[PDB]
C-alpha cells in the first residue's frame, strides 16, 4: 500500500516461526523495541498486527 | 583474528550480537576487550 493509506493485517490463531523473517538477508533493518528478535519463538501474543 | 566475510554480516561481529556467523563459526564473548576492524575487499577477494 501507499503510506497515506497503509493496510493492517491481523494475525491470529496460528504458529509464528519468526526466525524465517529474522534470518532473511533481504531485510535492511529488523529493529525490535519491547522484545529482542531472538526471544520471539519462546514468547506469545493475543494477536499480532502487520 | 583474520577472516573474510560478506559486507552485510560485519554488524554481527560484536559482543552479544546474533545471526548465523556469530551463532556458528565466530563467537565473541559478552565481556570482550578488543577492537573489531573491517574494510571492503571487492578489489582483492572478488573474481
Amino acid at each position: 500500500a501507499s503510506v497515506y493509506a497503509w493496510n493492517r493485517k491481523r494475525i491470529s490463531n496460528c504458529v509464528a516461526d519468526y526466525s524465517v523473517l529474522y534470518n532473511s538477508a533481504s531485510f535492511s533493518t529488523f529493529k525490535c523495541y519491547g522484545v529482542s528478535p531472538t526471544k520471539l519463538n519462546d514468547l506469545c501474543f493475543t494477536n499480532v498486527y502487520a | 583474528d583474520s577472516f573474510v566475510i560478506r559486507g552485510d554480516e560485519v554488524r554481527q561481529i560484536a559482543p552479544g550480537q546474533t545471526g548465523k556467523i556469530a551463532d556458528y563459526n565466530y563467537k565473541l564473548p559478552d565481556d570482550f576487550t578488543g577492537c573489531v576492524i573491517a574494510w571492503n575487499s571487492n578489489n582483492l577477494d572478488s573474481k
